[PDB]
RNA sequence: ACCCACUCGGCACCUUACGAGAAAUCAAAGUCUUUGGGUUCUGGGGGGAGUAUGGUCGCAAGGCUGAAACUUAAAGGAAUUGACGGAAGGGCACCACCAGGAGUGGAGCCUGCGGCUUAAUUUGACUCAACACGGGGAAACUCACCAGGUCCAGACACAAUAAGGAUUGACAGAUUGAGAGCUCUUUCUUGAUUUUGUGGGUGGUGGUGCAUGGCCGUUCUUAGUUGGUGGAGUGAUUUGUCUGCUUAAUUGCGAUAACGAACGAGACCUUAACCUACUAAAUAGUGGUGCUAGCAUUUGCUGGUUAUCCACUUCUUAGAGGGACUAUCGGUUUCAAGCCGAUGGAAGUUUGAGGCAAUAACAGGUCUGUGAUGCCCUUAGACGUUCUGGGCCGCACGCGCGCUACACUGACGGAGCCAGCGAGUCUAACCUUGGCCGAGAGGUCUUGGUAAUCUUGUGAAACUCCGUCGUGCUGGGGAUAGAGCAUUGUAAUUAUUGCUCUUCAACGAGGAAUUCCUAGUAAGCGCAAGUCAUCAGCUUGCGUUGAUUACGUCCCUGCCCUUUGUACACACC
């Protein structure tokens, strides 16, 4: 998918020896966290905030200003 | 594949000939010196390059071929 | 006779496993390096071989006893994971079938493949996954093939020749297809650039895709791959990753010695749909106004006018947002994930359609895309290259993709008259409106456009309407062929293509077979783009007209999955 063109780059090279050519391919997954100028999580990323303990109660009472 | 044939007679190539050349020139007896072949009107040529001696043909080699000057 | 409890001794099963084992498993195969109850028998790597020999028993067939030489690094056991089967159980799918549509298979031609022919008819690829494929529509080119002619563009190093010239070129004639000084005659020219030799290179659409890279196709219209902590196992391993249900999906629910995750699916992206909300526009358009034509006249109706001005953004454009989450309700389901129906909605089949796409496999195709490349071959009488000419089109015939038809839901003729995706000329001749001439093809003079500006509203074709014909190979059909005219091109013969007249074939719905398809889909219909000097019966996209039939299954076929067997693991080639 769009994620690929997005966070992976890719390069193949030829090195040619002595006996034959060999095919060299890397491929590199940067961290989308630190995407910059795009997306900066895959589209499967899904964060929940996590709310807050309270401690309710104390019968009504209203504040003055 | 198939390799060979021949009907036969193989072609050749040139020579370039041989000749001690540029004999021709004549000096008299000390010690002036008369030029035998007529040479070129060509400006490309200044007059060094001389005309070959054929027949009704008298021709400037310099100029590769160029110009059929005939006396 | 039957039931309950007990007890000796039987044939067995069940669950455990303290314990054993290499494991499978075992109440003995336990009480074994913490090694001793009694006793009998047999084995000491594999083969050679239960063979030779002797003895013995037998009528025999044979039984008992039973060697060695020599050979050899494994043979063997149990379990694991793969792979594979002409075993069993499940699933998925219009490259499967059901219900059907439209066909192909029959005909003419078009076009690829075989075959034959040939100087040559260059060549790759042969089930799906070779054959309108190599973007492969070849007149030269391309081009590799065939008949023949030039050239070196043979780096560099060393040696040799050699300034008394190493070498270069050529006018005319001869030659030659040729205005190739190819060679020859002849005799000027050139000046250390070459020549000759060895060494070494270099090019090659030469060989090897069974030496390679890269790319691609196929498995795959598939759903699979892994790791953390826990559990099992001495171990390779396993569980997680599963009976079921559910999904397009290892998609989920649920079950659960597993819990919680990651690759892949999904998400993501692109395009088609919806925004009287936002920001705008003489390269998009609308309303008002002026200038103005025509018809009515009583206001009116229908146009002209890239700026005569004013305002707008519904339609067009493209930025930013918003929108859908199978929402609401109800049926159904283990009331789970889901599925179904109704309403709402631009939209509710993964919203439609694509792009991306894990792990692994194949001796799939490509050395003929590459100045990607190993090795082999070849290298001046070239397999380098270029030039002339032919050839890939050759035709008893087999096969595939196609185009056009057999007419009356039609052909012809007037007339109506509507798209969308594209593309176009600089140091050049591309997209072409308009005016004339021409029956046509086309010609000619001008013209706008490097483009939301001009071609172009691309006035496309099917289609609609009024006529002619009237079931007759007919006016359906337009193969084959003759004559003439033009266009591209240096070149049109074997006829590039276009036009006119004429000639008027087979084909009367196509055997056995077989392809494709579920909605703006199928089928019909044209167009633009690729190729392109010229040539589309091909492709890739596009819009126009627009159905019948399922909404299911496992019968055929194909494939995945379990279980199972394996002496396979280079894995059933
Ligand atoms: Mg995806
Ligand atoms: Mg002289
Ligand atoms: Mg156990
Ligand atoms: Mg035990
Ligand atoms: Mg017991
Ligand atoms: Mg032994
Ligand atoms: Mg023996
Ligand atoms: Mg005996
Ligand atoms: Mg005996
Ligand atoms: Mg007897
Ligand atoms: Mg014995
Ligand atoms: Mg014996
Ligand atoms: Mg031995
Ligand atoms: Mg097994
Ligand atoms: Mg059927
Ligand atoms: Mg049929
Ligand atoms: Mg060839
Ligand atoms: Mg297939
Ligand atoms: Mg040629
Ligand atoms: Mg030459
Ligand atoms: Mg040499
Ligand atoms: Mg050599
Ligand atoms: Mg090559
Ligand atoms: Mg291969
Ligand atoms: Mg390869
Ligand atoms: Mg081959
Ligand atoms: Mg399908
Ligand atoms: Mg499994
Ligand atoms: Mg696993
Ligand atoms: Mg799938
Ligand atoms: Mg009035
Ligand atoms: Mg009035
Ligand atoms: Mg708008
Ligand atoms: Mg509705
Ligand atoms: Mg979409
Ligand atoms: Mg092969
Ligand atoms: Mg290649
Ligand atoms: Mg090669
Ligand atoms: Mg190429
Ligand atoms: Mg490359
Ligand atoms: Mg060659
Ligand atoms: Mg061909
Ligand atoms: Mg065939
Ligand atoms: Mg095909
Ligand atoms: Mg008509
Ligand atoms: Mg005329
Ligand atoms: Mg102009
Ligand atoms: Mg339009
Ligand atoms: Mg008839
Ligand atoms: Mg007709
Ligand atoms: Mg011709
Ligand atoms: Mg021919
Ligand atoms: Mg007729
Ligand atoms: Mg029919
Ligand atoms: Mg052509
Ligand atoms: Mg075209
Ligand atoms: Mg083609
Ligand atoms: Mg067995
Ligand atoms: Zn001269």
């Amino acid at each position: 998918g769009q994620p690929v063109n997005d966070f992976i780059d890719t390069a193949t090279r030829h090195v040619l020896m002595r006996q034959g050519v060999l095919g060299i391919k890397v491929k590199i997954m940067r961290d989308p966290a630190k995407s910059r100028t795009g997306p900066k999580a895959l589209p499967d990323a899904v964060t929940i905030i996590e709310p807050k303990e309270e401690e309710p109660i104390l019968a009504p009472s209203v504040k003055d200003y | 594949x198939x390799x060979x044939x021949x009907x036969x007679x193989x072609x050749x190539x040139x020579x370039x000939x041989x000749x001690x050349v540029l004999s021709y020139y004549k000096v008299d007896a000390e010690g002036k010196v008369t030029k035998l072949r007529r040479e070129c009107s060509n400006p490309t040529c200044g007059a060094g390059v001389f005309l070959a001696n054929h027949k009704d043909r008298l021709y400037c080699g310099k100029c590769h071929s160029v110009y059929k000057v005939n006396a």
